[PDB]
């Protein structure tokens, strides 16, 4: 019931000095601004927009395949820019997502094939289910399941998400063996 | 490795010089790098760990602001029990305007925080 | 003293909130969603087994008490509005979850009919609950519910949903939108209840008396050569995006005529008012028929009260009621809330009387060392 | 066959195939697959194509005949969207991960929302907002919305991070 | 939490009702050495916080404001928090494009203090009836205590006037097409229970509902099982007592085929720094109600010591019994004779261990673990 | 020259911000010590008022929140005048 031996090709992924595993087909535009500190995984064709802002993810972050993360756009008082989104530690972004969020918190599972709108704030230890749409400028609370097609509150998480999400993403990093 | 790595992704993927150019990036145009002067790079990294030194002081400030607001929840409960016990012992022995001002101040503080919070994210952006 | 909590477990919609307010804090459908079930289940079910109803009611008043009410359970008295002749094992299981699980101070089992009467200041009226399942009439006379003259017919919202499903599968005309834009009759098996009640509260309406009698005569075709009046235009209602169902205009004014179908038993909605009135004592009839209140969530169909008053004034000239209830004046009260929450508004009026609420109710210590709820039946 | 007017920043990582006519002030993001199969594409003034806006002119392949597409003025396509429409108006947004089917005509100023698979043989009326994956649910908007200032920001930041497409005069 | 399919292992709680719960939804009391499920334990209310602006606000202020936030509004179209917008200020939604000018209210010159709900029109009659019936409840109050001791200013309200002719159906319902955008559905109609409008031009937006930080109290000994922190956006609790910080958990990774013999592997994980475990009980002989069993496990082992860190591994190897010994994690092989039914192979077996009560570390608890396979 | 002077401005600005965060930390640690000493003397006063009762049986909120909020506004102030100069130090 925990995660199995997912196998990857040894020539496909580049294992860096700190422990990051990035695929070659993951296009990531403007690599001088993207900061990937811990032992993160960026899967195949995961489009990372390090143009227009700086993307800083946490320690054991799994970005799955064909999912797009990008900064949002905000009309300023004086002069416009793009907000630097800062993904927290131990964040499990699933496949085929669109992320336009600003300040995703730590220890969040983000479910499969979902759209998070512009300047949406994710707080710590929350959860977004599958096939949801979040509207722009929404804040989700801690220990909260947000689901549904307008992105409503649906249910309540267990209180031991902090003792579980570390074990889930560390077992997913340790079950990543090359072929 | 260590707990954090602020070496971006270009300096982590520039070990071979071919994969960052071909696959994961365009990689061109800004081919001119920045000489990491023995002291320019070190005293540039001196800002980069001191901003984390500011961030840990910020989250410990947010830790002790939980404790102060929790202590004032237990001051007034013992005060409300103290007044009820004082009235029982005594019987055994025998501003809207200000509140509105408070509300206004609260709204203003909220606005200030909203401006602050962001502006520190834009100052986080232009530090690099 | 803290304010009381007033809960009415309806069949379709549960009405809930604090006592003394001018309206309910929530109106929700009375369903719960378990893990793995693709459909939500109705929480109120009569003559089913005990522990399943206990678990469903435990999850529903836990959802009700920590999502809409935001308040502790062990602090305040509960006024539980139930129908007259509600089933006794359902009342026993509802008191068992409200005393053994939540451990409240005192529930008070309250009839909906007498605190439908309580919101006007009057003490004697004819009262009619047009609920989801029943259409239950009662006389209340000087604070006494007259139980000898009750009358119930199964002409609630469930019969309207079954009739709407029957005429929609009789004349189904959907457009799929996948090069199937012509008439495609009944490509789905059963229409769900939420879409059926959305068609019923968004499109359907209630015709007049003289139009509805000609609609019944044209459906009868007893030498009526196309003598129907002009129907309303057809309504294109959507289901799940691409499916467009053309609801015909005959359905929108002919699906509600089963409330006023005669069919030689004289059992319609307006006949049980006179059928309850003919068993009354003769000193009560004038100021029982001068005060009619109509409660229940069916009653905010548009034109329903005017059709009911014209059907009462048409049925008074029948010779079965001309000798007894012939020369009567029928008037309808206006309750100060909407007709879904008149029984709730009187329950919230009754819950604010804190001096008598501890004495007119069942204490939790009384439930601890008796275990038996009072009823109107024998003990 | 790629006729790009001057002033329009088009990056090189976007897969552009077939006869297209790119207008004066457009912005094309990376991984933007615009493929012309049966006829040409005409994209007008300032339509900011953003990320995977998959635009396909294979009408006879899926089911003379030139049969082009006309795309108007400030038509922003968001991330992961799927557009297939032989006539399209001006000043109108479609949103992220939406599907537009083949025989949909669009006039000015309408919102197609997130994840609404719409496929009907129907001209969309003026300023109708289709929302939700479940159903369609039109609501009128009284005001046609503007979008200029993000792409006048986006002219100045894209060519120092990306290479540029070829441009005729 | 849901990435591992956490309903595959279930634990039998012991109380008045014996339910099976996953270990993420279980709490362990310390004074009574017994784990407690969520359905057999008591719930409390700590604080009220708005989900849009995450700020705490007290209980009497929530009773004054009728469980509604003072600043945030939910739209009538979807259920999404509206946002203010300048031209001078008006409310608009992000998911649908519902603005504040659809219902027809004017733009407020200030952004927060100008929007308020209309009052109920029949609150004067409701207050007059409440102040009449409280006087009548006092007049019924003074007789029953007088009857009890015998055993041992008037206000009248004008009532409601009934009408002999109610307002009929309008003639524009006949011979006019309805507009489904203009009329409202029942779900957004019943979110305004004071007045339920037919048209969408009379459906004003409501304020945002609040949520509850929940404390949990054990029903045998009244102590806090999980009290959260009062300030929102907090992850740390004031006191937590959760089962995944006290009890050992079993987990599966190796499911072979269902050809009426299997040798599967589990892992036992650890929370204590040093503990002992034993899976030696084979769920007795039809005892303890193992009614969900559909297979037969051998599962025979001696007690295994387990060590967490922040000659026990070299000498007792036993590779058919103990598969691997990492840090705080020991794999154990179980021999299953599965598929006794048509499908849905489940195995019930008991788990004995040791816990520190705080001698006190020799408190031995038996845990009935029912685990399910994919069959 | 210009980049060195520009980020040596930033070292000094972050050093003054790290100074005022520590001064606010000292100023709230003092009032946390005052609150725990005051709730200890109120616990002592409550056991005295419980025991002597057993032997015998044998706009404030406004003002307070207001002071605190004025303090908060002052803090925000000594910040939006500094970071406007930091934001024009972006602008140059
Ligand atoms: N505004 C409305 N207009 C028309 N019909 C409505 C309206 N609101 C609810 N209904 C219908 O009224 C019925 C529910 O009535 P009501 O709420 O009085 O029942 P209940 O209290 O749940 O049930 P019961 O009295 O049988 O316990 C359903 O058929 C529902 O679709
Ligand atoms: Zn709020
Ligand atoms: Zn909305
Ligand atoms: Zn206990």
């Amino acid at each position: 019931m925990e995660l199995g031996e997912l196998l990857y090709n040894k020539s496909e992924y580049i294992e860096t000095a700190s422990g990051n595993k990035v695929s070659r087909q993951s296009v990531l535009c403007g690599s001088q601004n993207i900061v990937l500190n811990g032992k993160t995984i960026v899967m195949n064709d995961c489009i990372i927009r390090g143009d227009l802002a700086n993307v800083r993810v946490g320690r054991h972050c799994v970005v799955k395949s064909r999912s797009v993360i990008r900064p949002p756009f905000k009309k300023f008082s004086k002069g416009v820019a793009f907000f630097p989104l800062h993904i927290g530690d131990h964040v499990f972004i699933e496949e085929d997502c669109v992320v336009n969020a600003a300040q995703i918190g730590s220890y969040v599972h983000v479910g499969k094939n979902c759209v998070i709108g512009r300047r949406c704030v994710l707080k710590d230890c929350c959860k977004i289910l599958d096939n949801t749409v979040l509207p722009p400028e929404t804040v989700v609370p801690p220990f909260t399941v947000f689901s549904g097609c307008p992105g409503l509150f649906s249910g309540e998480l267990p209180e031991c998400t902090q003792e579980l999400m570390i074990d889930v993403t560390k077992s997913y990093y340790q079950k990543f063996l090359p072929l | 490795a260590f707990g954090i790595n602020t070496d971006s992704l270009y300096h982590e993927l520039s070990t071979a010089g071919s994969e960052v150019i071909g696959d994961v990036d365009e990689g061109a145009d800004l081919l001119g790098e920045f000489s990491v002067r023995d002291d320019f790079f070190g005293m540039g990294k001196e800002v980069g760990n001191l901003l984390l030194e500011n961030s840990q002081l910020l989250e410990t400030k947010n830790a002790l602001n939980v404790v102060k607001n929790d202590l004032i929840a237990k001051v007034d409960q013992l005060s409300g029990e103290q007044e009820v016990l004082r009235g029982e012992l005594e019987a055994a022995k025998q501003a809207q305007r200000r509140r509105f001002t408070r509300v206004e101040m609260a709204r203003v503080l909220m606005e200030r925080n909203q401006y602050k919070e962001r502006l520190m994210e834009l100052q986080e952006a232009v530090r690099w | 003293e803290k304010t009381a909590v007033v809960i009415d477990l309806g069949e379709a919609f549960t009405k809930c909130g604090f006592a003394g307010e001018t309206g309910p804090r929530c109106i929700i459908p009375s369903v719960i969603k378990k893990a793995g079930m693709p459909k939500p289940i109705k929480v109120v079910q009569y003559n089913i087994n005990t522990e399943e109803l206990y678990s469903y009611l435990k999850e529903f008043i836990h959802i009700l008490y920590f999502r809409h009410l935001l308040v502790n359970p062990r602090d305040r008295r509960v006024v539980v509005i139930e129908s007259v002749l509600c089933p006794s094992h359902f009342r026993e299981t509802l008191t068992r979850v409200l005393f053994k699980y939540f451990e409240v101070p005192s529930v008070l089992l309250a009839p909906s009919h007498l605190m439908a009467l309580l919101t006007l200041g009057i003490n004697s009226a004819m009262v009619l609950d047009c609920g989801y399942r029943e259409s239950l009439v009662l006389p209340i006379y000087e604070g006494i519910p007259v139980l000898n003259c009750w009358g119930a017919l199964p002409l609630g919202g469930k019969a309207l949903h079954k009739e709407l499903e029957t005429q929609l599968l009789e004349q189904c005309t959907v457009d799929t939108g996948a090069a199937k834009e012509q008439s495609l009759p009944s490509v789905m098996g059963s229409i769900p209840e939420g879409v059926l009640e959305d068609i019923k509260v968004r499109t359907c309406f209630v015709s007049d008396l003289t139009r509805g009698l000609k609609i019944q005569a044209a459906k009868f075709n007893i030498d009526g050569n196309t003598e129907r009046p002009s129907p309303p235009p057809n309504v294109d209602y959507p289901l799940d995006g691409e499916k467009i169902l053309h609801v015909l205009g005959s359905i929108r004014d002919s699906v509600v005529e089963i409330l006023f179908e005669q069919d030689n038993e004289e059992k319609s909605v307006a006949t049980l008012i006179l059928d309850s009135l003919m068993q009354c004592p003769i000193d009560t009839r004038k100021q029982l028929a001068e005060n009619l209140v109509i409660i229940g969530g069916t009653s905010m169909l548009p034109g329903f009260l005017h059709r009911l008053l014209a059907e009462i004034r048409y049925l008074v000239e029948k010779p079965k009621y001309k000798k007894t209830l012939g020369t009567k004046t029928f008037r309808i009260h206006t309750p100060p809330a909407k007709a879904n929450c008149v029984a709730w508004l009187g329950g919230a009026i009754f819950g604010a009387l804190q001096d008598i609420l501890g004495s007119r109710s069942v204490s939790k210590e009384y439930y601890n060392q008796t275990g038996r709820i009072p009823d109107w039946c024998s003990l | 066959s790629v006729k790009i007017a001057p002033g329009a920043v088009v990056c090189v990582e976007s897969e552009i195939r077939g006869d297209v006519t790119i207008g004066p002030r457009t912005v094309i993001h990376p991984k933007a697959r615009i493929i012309a199969e049966a006829g040409p594409i005409v994209i007008g003034e300032g339509n900011l194509i953003e990320e995977q806006a998959l635009i396909i002119n294979a009408h006879p392949d899926n089911i003379s005949e030139p049969k082009p597409m006309i795309i108007g003025t400030n038509n922003v396509f968001e991330v992961g969207c799927y557009s297939q429409a032989m006539k399209m108006g001006d000043n109108n947004v479609i949103e992220s991960k939406a599907y537009v089917g083949r025989n949909v005509i669009l006039t000015s100023g309408c919102i197609i929302g997130a994840c609404c698979n719409l496929n009907t043989f129907e001209v969309i009326p003026e300023n109708t907002v289709i929302y939700g994956a479940d159903c369609l649910r039109r609501v009128q908007t009284e005001r046609p919305q503007p979008q200029t200032l993000q792409l006048d920001f986006l002219m100045k930041i894209l060519p120092n991070y990306h290479h540029l497409k070829k441009t005729m005069k | 939490a849901s990435l591992l399919q956490s309903e595959r292992v279930l634990y039998l709680v012991q109380g008045e009702k014996k339910v099976r719960a996953p270990l993420s939804q279980l709490y362990f009391c310390r004074y009574c050495s017994e784990l407690r499920s969520l359905e057999c334990v008591s719930h409390e209310v700590d604080s009220h916080y708005c989900p849009s602006c995450l700020e705490n606000m007290p209980s009497a202020e929530a009773k004054l404001k009728k469980n509604r936030c003072a600043n945030c509004f939910d739209c009538p179209g979807c259920m999404h928090t509206l946002s203010t917008r300048a031209t001078a200020y008006y409310l608009a939604c992000g998911f649908c494009r519902w603005t504040s000018r659809d219902v027809g209210m004017a733009d407020k010159s200030v952004a927060s203090g100008g929007w308020q709900e209309p009052d109920h029109p029949h609150t004067q009659r409701m207050n007059k009836l409440i102040e009449y019936y409280q006087q009548l409840a006092q007049k019924e109050k003074v007789e029953r205590d007088r009857k009890k001791l015998a055993r041992r200013k008037e206000i009248k309200i004008e009532p409601a006037q009934a009408v002999d002719e109610v307002e009929p159906l309008p003639e524009d319902y006949y011979t006019r097409p309805v507009n489904l955008t203009e009329v409202t559905t029942l779900q957004q109609r019943l979110l305004q229970p004071d007045f339920q409008p037919i048209c969408a031009s009379q459906l004003y937006p409501r304020h945002k509902h609040l949520l509850i930080k929940r404390s949990l109290r054990c029903r045998q000994c009244e102590h806090n099982l999980s009290k959260p922190e009062f300030n929102p956006t907090s992850i740390k609790f004031k006191i937590q007592l959760v089962a995944v910080n006290y009890i050992p958990e079993v987990r599966i990774m190796s499911i072979p085929n269902l050809r009426y013999m299997k040798e599967s592997q589990v892992l036992l994980t650890l929370t204590n720094p040093v503990e002992n475990l034993t899976h030696v009980t084979l769920l007795e002989c039809e005892e303890g109600d193992p009614d969900d069993t559909n297979s037969t496990a051998k599962v025979s082992v001696p007690p295994t010591e387990l060590v967490l860190a922040g000659e026990p591994q070299d000498f007792p190897d036993d590779p058919d019994v103990v598969a691997f010994r990492k840090a705080n994690k020991v794999g154990v092989f179980i021999k299953v004779t599965p598929q006794r039914e048509e499908g849905d192979v489940t195995v019930c077996f008991k788990l004995k261990h040791d816990f520190k009560n705080l001698g006190a570390e020799v408190s031995w608890l038996t845990q009935h673990v029912e685990l399910s396979l994919g069959p």
